[PDB]
């Protein structure tokens, strides 16, 4: 997955969890 | 914590602790069988940034 | 960019390193038997083609200061101070042999002598004192132990402290604060330093830290001024580039 | 993709934006004691390198990876801290504040230079279309 | 190749940048005690000459070489310093901090002026390109 | 112990140092914000023609 | 062919 | 050659030694 | 022809 | 879909 390219599949949703779990 | 505001804070705390020890020694002058305290300090781990 | 910003930035960061060294020295102004660290800037010129115009700066700690500090008179027979150019020998953290100036010798319940928690090294390996006995230390390091209850006639020598002679150019401060012989000095003087019979210790006096206050103050003033100077250049270069980028227009 | 100079300058813009983002993240977390895993925040740095795969020496800029610095972390003495080790020392970020500020300013300046390059290239390509009326 | 005023202003920009770099180097290591070979850091300066080519005392500036100041180095007293001579004196740089600050400001303003000259000439010749509309 | 009262344990040195660090950390954040805001203007001008 | 573009490549370091 | 000109060979590697051997 | 620009040529110097 | 733009979304929040 080269950045700036085009891919058929959507990007996975990002997450920023403050603690570990 | 810029590594110079922490190092000097540590020294300030050490001097405050020594002053607390001195004040405790002075306040307990009139007590019976009181042994005076003495504060001992040691430097912590020195960090090596680049070898000689 | 113009890499002139990367010169003043280095000069500003090494100034903060020097300030961190000086503040560390100032924090230990009361540490018993402390050797202040020397700080010095050194210039490294970048080699390559064309006008050798760039010379960066990098801090440097050339050993430590071996000037003896203050001697506080504490009427305690265990606190000893060493003659100038002298060192006490203790067992380091990793079972090795290290050197120190802190004479705050403590006696454990089992009877072993310690300095800052490190065992004290006597003429023959660590020193074990008879349990719960009064200790007197002679001028040449001989240790006399008096067992409580028995008369003062019982006082007899037990062991001799190992006292070594080493200059500043031969020793290097390890990461735990204990000095050890440098490579060149170790190769010539051997692995273990032989005890010098001429060294004299004083019992009942504790050596303080040799952190000179006037030099520290002057160093902080100079460091602040140098940092502000480098910051001026860091601002000059920024504006110059901001304007030079216009030539790329039209 | 982006023609030629368009691709080159766009790659440069993206890379410098990533570098400035890394610098801002380092500046923000210069005093962070911990992360979600309990590990100290290690200063991040981007890796710049050219991208000229089809038989060229010059092709622009791309960020190969983001790497954490190996400079020794700063040890502060704190025995009451849950994150303190056996000796009572807590690890703190090795961020160089002056370095990150200079990185921010330099990244902004070179980003602006690449903006000026792309704008000029557009202008020239716009005039080209009027070749011979 | 660079043509006329473009060549002149480019040479001026390069030499002013060299002057500022030398000033920054002098101001950064104004307190350095030793170099890599044990010799003191002597202050460096640039030498400006007129490009001229062969018959035209009308050219840009060119930095002939970087000279090292032969003014006597400052002496401080430190008998414990390994670099001290037989008399106990350590050599220290002869940098004049005010002079370096003024030189940095002067290189900056001259750099900006030559940038403005270059921009004006570029616009003038771009408009020259449309002679006769 | 009866006849004594326990006060607060706020350390003044720690608080003063923390306040200084906070002020001199904000200023840097404000500088980065200004830099990004200045950067975005050009990029926006890139969209012309 | 490249490395860290900034502070971590413009500071003197001991050799490897 | 003179600075800013064109040469036929690469410039030598750039290195800054902290302490000379 | 020319010499050091700036600091070293803008101060009073002894004749030589 | 979408939510509050700007300050509120780009700020760490308790998981829920």
């Amino acid at each position: 997955g080269v950045p700036g390219a085009l891919s058929n599949q959507p990007a996975p949703p990002n997450e920023a969890p403050i603690a570990t779990p | 914590m810029i590594s110079s505001l922490w190092i000097a804070k540590t020294g300030l705390d050490a001097q405050q602790t020594n002053m607390d020890v001195i004040a405790n020694n002075l306040a307990n002058v009139s007590t019976n069988g009181f042994k005076r305290q003495r504060a001992v300090f040691e430097d912590l781990l020195y960090q090596t940034i680049r070898q000689p | 960019m113009d890499h002139a910003i990367y010169t003043a930035m280095g000069a500003a960061s090494q100034t903060l390193n020097q300030q961190a060294v000086t503040a560390s020295n100032l924090a230990n102004a009361s540490t018993p038997g402390f050797r202040a660290q020397l700080n010095a800037l050194r210039a490294v010129p970048v080699d390559g083609l064309s006008l050798a115009t760039r010379t960066l700066v990098t801090a440097s700690t050339p050993g430590a200061d071996m000037t003896p500090g203050q001697l506080d008179y504490t009427s305690r027979p265990l606190d000893v101070a060493l003659q100038q150019d002298g060192w006490l020998v203790v067992q380091a953290a990793d079972g090795a042999e290290g050197y120190t100036r802190n004479g705050n010798i403590q006696v454990g319940p089992t009877g072993q002598l310690t300095i800052q928690g490190h065992p004290v090294i006597g003429e023959g390996g660590p020193i074990t004192v008879p349990e719960g006995s009064e200790i007197t230390i002679a001028a040449d390091g001989t240790i006399s132990a008096l067992n409580p209850g028995d008369p003062p006639n019982t006082v007899a020598p037990v062991g001799r402290l190992k006292l070594v002679k080493a200059e500043g150019n031969e020793v290097q401060r390890s990461d735990d604060g204990l000095f050890r012989l440098t490579a060149e000095a170790q190769a010539e003087r051997g692995a273990v330093l032989a005890a010098d019979p001429s060294i004299r210790i004083m019992s009942g006096v504790l050596e303080g830290s040799n952190v000179k206050p006037v030099e520290a103050m002057t160093d902080m003033i100079a460091n602040a001024r140098r940092f502000e100077m480098q910051m001026k250049v860091i601002t000059s270069v920024d504006e110059n580039e901001g304007r030079a980028n216009q030539l790329l227009s039209m | 993709a982006l023609l030629n100079i368009f691709d080159i300058a766009g790659s440069a813009l993206a890379a410098q934006s990533k570098r400035l983002n890394v610098a801002a993240s380092n500046l923000a977390n210069a005093d962070s004691v911990t992360g979600p895993d309990g590990q100290p925040y290690r200063a991040k740095q981007v890796v710049f390198q050219v991208d000229a795969a089809p038989g060229q020496a010059t092709g622009g800029v791309k960020v190969a990876s983001v790497i954490e610095s190996q400079a020794p972390e700063k040890l502060v003495y704190e025995p009451g801290n849950p994150l303190a080790d056996a000796n009572g020392y807590v690890k703190m970020p090795n961020v160089d504040v002056v370095g990150e500020m200079v990185n921010t300013m330099s990244a902004s300046r070179s980003y602006q230079a690449n903006i000026e390059v792309l704008n000029t290239v557009k202008s020239m390509m716009l005039k080209t279309l009027t070749l011979g009326q």
